[PDB]
């Protein structure tokens, strides 16, 4: 039951914003340009760490 | 003109008012959703100018296809856009045209003069196949962000005075993007021209709820918990 | 190091590579009026602007690059350059004439008279703003006092709100019942354009392009031709923008017939319907997984 | 440069004095400043450019 319920937790975590624009890096790669998305995409990599 | 008789009555809505939240598959799963809901146990009013608040809940049980149409509206006069929906044999219209309403507007059967006194300007139309196919119709309409939602359910049911005791999820009909304002609805009744005659439905009101939902196999909700009725269903949608 | 002891490492990580892509979009043909929205020698004052909704079109920009070398292109939201590939379910419409020195007043997070008095956009605004120069149009010899602009409103507007309202803003309890004058003015005035003022002063055109994300099955989109259909191997696709990559094979699942996705329970994605051919299809992703070398001493 | 301190604080002057061309506050909003509390003011009056 604890093994289950971690790996369920974490992979239900990845679905967080975190303060970001869209939870997903594929829409953020195609809707805006490189010198911004740095700032959307930090917040995520920090969260997931 | 005026030939309508109204008394009112209560009842309890016990567990009706279900419907899907969005048009995402799911199966085999218990989900937790936010949204304008109407609360188990509720008092329902029964009817043989109401305001729209927040969204309605309407109910009917009459196979005479004496009930037809809608009216929805914030001043309910030519100043104003009112929604106003058609329903007959063939087909459904939908207008947003400002009309100069009646104090007691009906179908005269056809002539809508009694409903209205002329159309106005407007740009939206829509014509579809007819709303209306021992017999319950159900039907939901809320208004949100500049569009307006439609869900509806027809259900066999056997001889009852009141509600049945049940479930039975309610499906997306229509999504119109009308984006004015909604305060008060009306309901059309189309009398043969000038006998009098009475009908009945039963109206609620929803509220911003959280609820947990069931679904089976086949991906249909069979199961709803409302989280806010008593400790036991606190517990229960703590514990999913 | 460069001496390695018996045993098995793990090194590194492996994965397969699609074959393809895969582009599917709904048969429509009909074309976007955003011709008519522009060049309609007709254009609304500040404080009435017009809203028009455009949706259920293909929607292609090179009328706008071919219409005006625009003075002003910002977009928020994304970025001008990748517009031709995304999908949108409606898309609103505004246009107006503005005074030349004002055009960067109208933006998310800024003031001016437009901004509190006539026309402001959301802190969360996901759009565009279009201006190009009409001095040769909407600039009279003798001057044009069609447009007009409020000065005096009691509050700040709200976001997407628009002002009819004409009445004479009065600055405090002094009574004037209708006249002007004494604490009794008219909040609105005429502007004043003639070929000869420079720039600065001349009339501009406006628009304002607003889109919506994720509120319903895409509708105004799709300049790019559809591809063919292939199963059981690993492949780029893209459903009316849902964009993703893997193995795509029969499904047996019996979806309503309004609903279009699927999820499972850690809600990921696991199935689709095609557009163009009502079909199911699962979604599977493709092989991965670790790498590990086995040795004996290097000795 | 004049201190203000020790009297009741009314913004009903500022409104009806005139129709401002600029007006800025970045501490706090502009909004909410009839209910503060403050223990002394600094006013700064002078002419400028436009
Ligand atoms: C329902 O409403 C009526 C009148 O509004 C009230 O008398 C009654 O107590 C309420 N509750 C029930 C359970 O009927
Ligand atoms: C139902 O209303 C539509 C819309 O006006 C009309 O075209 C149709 O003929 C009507 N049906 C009948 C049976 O009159
Ligand atoms: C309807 O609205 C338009 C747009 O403002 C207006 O010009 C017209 O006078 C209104 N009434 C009618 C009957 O068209
Ligand atoms: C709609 O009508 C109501 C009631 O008259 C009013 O309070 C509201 O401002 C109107 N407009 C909107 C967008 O709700
Ligand atoms: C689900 O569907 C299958 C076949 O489509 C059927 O055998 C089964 O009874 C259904 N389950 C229900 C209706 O709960
Ligand atoms: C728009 O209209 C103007 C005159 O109304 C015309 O000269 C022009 O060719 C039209 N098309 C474009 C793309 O400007």
């Amino acid at each position: 039951n604890h093994n289950a319920q971690a790996l369920n937790t974490l992979v239900k975590q990845l679905s967080s914003k975190f303060g970001a624009i869209s939870s997903v890096l594929n829409d953020i790669l195609s809707r805006l340009d490189p010198p911004e998305a740095e700032v959307q995409i930090d917040r995520l990599i920090t969260g997931r760490l | 003109v005026n030939l309508i008789t109204r008394t009112q009555s209560y009842t309890n809505s016990f567990t009706r008012g279900v419907y899907y939240p969005d048009k995402v598959f799911r199966s085999s799963v218990l989900h937790s959703t936010q949204d304008l809901f109407l609360p188990f146990f509720s008092n329902v009013t029964w009817f043989h100018a109401l305001p729209f608040n927040d969204g309605v809940y309407f109910a009917s049980t009459e196979k005479s296809n004496i009930i037809r149409g809608w009216i929805f509206g914030t001043t309910l006069d030519s100043k104003t856009q009112s929604l106003l929906i058609v329903n007959n044999a063939t087909n459904v219209v939908i207008k947003v045209c400002e009309f100069q309403f009646c104090n007691d507007p009906f179908l005269d059967v056809e002539s809508e003069f009694r409903v209205y006194s002329s159309a106005n300007n407007c740009t939206f139309e829509y014509v579809s196949q007819p709303f209306l196919m021992k017999n319950l119709r159900e039907f939901v309409f809320k208004n949100i962000d500049g569009y307006f939602k439609i869900y509806s359910k027809h259900t066999p049911i056997n001889l009852e005075r009141d509600l049945p005791q049940g479930f039975s999820a309610l499906e997306p009909l229509v999504d119109l993007p009308i984006g004015i304002n909604i305060t008060r609805f009306q309901t059309l009744l189309a009398l043969h021209r000038w006998t009098a005659g009475a009908a009945a439905y039963y109206v609620g009101y929803l509220q911003p709820r959280t609820f947990l939902l069931k679904y089976n196999e086949n991906g249909t909700i069979t199961d709803a918990v409302d989280c806010a009725l008593d400790p036991l269903s606190e517990t229960k949608c703590t514990l999913k | 190091s460069f001496t390695v002891e018996k045993g098995i490492y793990q090194t590194s990580n492996f994965r397969v590579q699609p074959t393809e892509s895969i582009v599917r979009f709904p048969n429509i043909t009909n074309l976007c009026p955003f011709h008519e929205v522009f060049n309609a020698t007709t254009f609304a004052s500040v404080y009435a602007w017009n809203r028009k909704r455009i949706s259920n079109c293909v929607a292609d920009y090179s009328v706008i690059y071919n219409f005006a070398p625009f003075f002003a292109f910002k977009c928020y939201g994304v970025s001008p350059t990748k517009l031709n590939d995304l999908c949108f379910t409606n898309v609103y419409a505004d246009s107006f004439v503005i005074r030349g020195n004002e055009v960067s007043q109208i933006a998310p997070g800024q003031t001016g008279n437009i901004a509190d008095y006539n026309y402001k956009l959301p802190d969360d605004f996901t759009g565009c703003v279009i201006a190009w120069n009409s001095n040769k149009l909407d600039s009279k010899p003798s001057g044009n006092y069609n447009y007009l602009y409020r000065l005096f409103r009691k509050s700040k507007l709200k976001p997407f709100e628009r002002d009819i309202s004409t009445e004479i803003y009065q600055a405090g309890n002094k009574p004037c019942n209708g006249v002007a004058g004494p604490n009794c003015y008219s909040p609105l005035q005429s502007y004043g354009f003639r070929p000869t003022y420079g720039v600065g002063h001349q009339p501009y055109r406006v628009v304002v392009l607003s889109f919506e994300l994720l509120h319903a099955p895409a509708t105004v989109c799709g300049p790019k031709k559809s591809t063919n259909l292939v199963k059981n191997k690993c492949v780029n696709f893209n459903f009316n923008g849902l964009t993703g990559t893997g193995v795509l094979t029969e499904s047996n699942k019996k979806f309503l017939p309004f609903q279009q996705f699927g999820r499972d329970i850690a809600d990921t994605t696991d199935a689709v319907r095609d557009p163009q051919t009502l079909e199911i299809l699962d979604i599977t992703p493709c092989s991965f997984g670790g790498v590990s070398v086995i040795t004996p001493g290097t000795n």
